[PDB]
C-alpha cells in the first residue's frame, strides 16, 4: 500500500490498538515500580 | 450547610485535622455551631461523598479531610475495598496479614484474594515479605516500605573476616612470621603501656568501602566485635578494649585442631567422636 495508506489507515489501527500497546508500556512502566 | 459545614469543616482538616490525634470531641472543640443531629449527618455524607474519612483507633474515633485522590482511588474501587484498602493503609508500617485480616472483615481467602490482585495492580499496596518468616507475605501502602531492618544473608562474614585482620593488625604489627619470635618483639617495650582498641574507628576504616554497603551503627559493630569474642577470633578487655587471639598462627597431647590430620584408612582401631554414643 502506499505511504498514505501506511500512515491513515494505521493510524487507525493503533486508533483501537493504543489502549493495548497502551497497557503493554503500562507494565513497561510497572518494571520502573520494580524498584519499589 | 452540607457544603458550608463541608468546606470549613475540611479547612481545619487540611490545615490541621487536630493532628492525627483529632476525635469526634475535638470537632466541638473547634466548631461546635452546628447541631448534634447536623454535624453528624454532614460526616456521614461526607464520608459517603468521601470528602472527609473516619479511622477505628483508642478511644473515640478519629477523622481527616481528603486528599480527594484517595476519594476517586477507593471509589473506584468495590465495596469490601473501601474496608480492605483504607483499613489496610491504617495497618501502615507494619501492614497486616492474610488469615487475620479475614477474621477482622468476616471474609474468605478468594474472596480477600481479589482485593490483592486489585491493589496489586493498583500498585498502591505491595507484597510484602519482611524481616520475620515468610509465612506472611503481608501487605503495607506500596509507596512507604518504613519496617524493622543489616541483613539476614551473607557478605557480612565477608566484612567480618577483613576487619579481624585490620583489628589483628592493630595488635601488635603484622605477622612478621618470617622466623619463630618474629612475632611482636615483646609487643614494643611493655605492651602493659600500649593499651589500645578501636570500637570507635572502625567506621572510619569502614570509609574503604570497596564493597556494596551502607553505614551502620557502633552498637552493631560491637556485635560484631562480640561474634569475634565469641569466635574467639578476639579478645574482651575493659569494655570496648579488645585484644585479637593471634589465631594467625593458627591461620599460619600436644593441642592445636589445625595442623592435624587423620589416618583413617584401614586399621580400626582408631577414635571417634561417636562410636560409643
Amino acid at each position: 500500500l502506499n505511504e498514505e495508506a501506511s500512515k491513515l489507515k494505521e493510524r487507525i489501527w493503533i486508533g483501537l490498538n493504543a489502549d493495548f500497546l497502551l497497557e503493554q508500556e503500562s507494565k513497561r512502566l510497572k518494571q520502573e515500580a520494580d524498584i519499589a | 450547610q452540607l457544603s458550608d459545614n463541608a468546606k470549613t469543616l475540611h479547612s481545619q482538616m487540611m490545615s490541621k485535622g487536630i493532628g492525627a490525634l483529632f476525635t469526634q470531641q475535638e470537632l466541638q472543640k473547634q466548631m461546635g455551631i452546628g447541631s448534634l443531629t447536623d454535624l453528624m449527618s454532614i460526616v456521614q455524607e461526607l464520608l459517603d461523598k468521601n470528602l472527609i474519612k473516619l479511622v477505628k483507633q483508642n478511644d473515640e474515633l478519629k477523622f481527616q479531610g481528603v486528599l480527594e485522590s484517595e476519594a476517586q482511588k477507593k471509589a473506584t474501587m468495590s465495596a469490601e475495598e473501601a474496608l480492605v484498602y483504607s483499613y489496610i493503609e491504617a495497618s501502615g508500617r507494619e501492614g497486616i496479614w492474610s488469615k487475620t485480616i479475614k477474621a477482622r472483615t468476616n471474609l474468605h481467602q478468594h474472596v480477600v484474594l481479589k482485593c490483592l490482585k486489585s491493589l496489586e495492580s493498583q500498585r498502591y499496596v505491595k507484597s510484602v515479605k519482611s524481616v520475620k518468616f515468610p509465612t506472611r507475605k503481608i501487605y503495607m501502602l506500596y509507596s512507604l516500605q518504613p519496617s524493622v531492618d543489616e541483613l539476614d544473608i551473607e557478605f557480612i562474614n565477608s566484612l567480618l573476616t577483613i576487619v579481624w585482620r585490620f583489628i589483628s593488625e592493630n595488635t601488635f604489627p603484622n605477622g612478621f612470621k618470617n622466623f619463630e619470635n618474629g612475632p611482636k618483639k615483646n609487643v614494643f617495650y611493655a605492651p602493659n603501656v600500649k593499651n589500645y582498641s578501636t570500637t570507635q574507628e572502625i567506621l572510619e576504616f569502614i570509609t574503604a568501602a570497596q564493597v556494596a554497603n551502607v553505614e551502620l551503627t557502633p552498637s552493631n559493630i560491637r556485635s560484631l566485635c562480640e561474634v569475634l569474642v565469641y569466635d574467639d577470633k578476639l579478645e574482651k578487655v575493659t569494655h570496648d578494649c579488645y585484644r585479637v587471639t593471634l589465631e594467625s598462627i593458627l591461620q599460619m597431647s600436644i593441642f592445636n585442631y589445625f595442623k592435624m590430620f587423620p589416618a583413617s584408612k584401614h586399621d580400626k582401631e582408631v577414635v571417634y567422636f561417636d562410636e560409643w554414643t
